[PDB]
């Protein structure tokens, strides 16, 4: 029910098809926060 | 206010894919489908030849 | 509909693994390839799976044994 | 470190250990100190600031 773009369509497809399965992925707001932090002189990234 | 309104809209081509997603088909059928409805105008007929 | 969920809790105890077992059972029941061992009464897969667990037939062991048996039988 | 080990006082015990911790954090992290004075400035994408 959030800003996850690659998840809303997939959930809609699973509900119409009757699968009832969730794929979280990653919200877009976290990426926006990362970009806004990188807009200053502060490096930030996620490791593996 | 940062985003003011920023209401993302429909767009026709965008509308075409929403039903592409809930149509049933294979990966090759979903690949050609993205190709086809990729190449479609505001008026709605397709730009490129089928060949 | 199922009013109170207590028998399945007594069969599980941890009150947390019960949700996982019921979900991993209802997923299979909804996707197909399985058959409800408990006679359904025009109810969805969730309550059916939960009542089958509360009856004392589905848990975190029998399901794994059946999955391993089905995978080895391929 | 030598000044903190040799000279001890009420006001010398503080305002010096924090400086040592700051130097250790700047040395171990690898980050150069000159990097605090930026030369090039990064700017956000245009999609994060619509018209």
């Amino acid at each position: 029910k959030s800003d996850d773009v690659n998840g809303r369509t997939k959930m809609y497809k699973n509900i119409v098809d009757g699968n009832h399965q969730m794929e979280p992925g990653m919200p877009e707001s976290f990426n926006v926060l990362l970009k806004e932090i990188r807009s200053l002189g502060i490096n930030i990234e996620l490791e593996d | 206010l940062p985003v003011y309104q920023g209401e993302t809209t429909q767009t026709l081509q965008d509308y075409l894919m929403w039903q592409v997603e809930l149509t049933p088909f294979t990966d090759t059928d979903r690949a050609i489908a993205t190709s086809i409805v990729d190449a479609v105008d505001d008026t709605g007929y397709l730009t490129i030849q089928i060949e | 509909a199922r009013v109170t969920v207590q028998d399945a809790v007594e069969k599980i105890g941890n009150r947390f693994d019960l949700v996982l077992v019921a979900a991993r059972r209802a997923r299979q029941m909804q996707v197909g390839g399985k058959d409800p061992l408990v006679p359904e009464e025009n109810d969805k897969t969730t309550v059916i799976a939960l009542r089958e667990i509360e009856e004392g037939l589905i848990n975190n062991q029998i399901l794994d044994v059946r999955e391993r048996q089905e995978q080895q039988e391929q | 470190r030598e000044e903190l080990n040799e000279t001890n006082s009420e006001t010398k015990r503080k305002k010096l250990t924090k400086r040592i911790k700051l130097l250790e954090a700047f040395v171990q992290s690898g980050n150069k100190p000159e990097w605090m004075i930026l030369t090039v400035l990064p700017v956000l994408p245009p999609d994060l600031r619509p018209l």
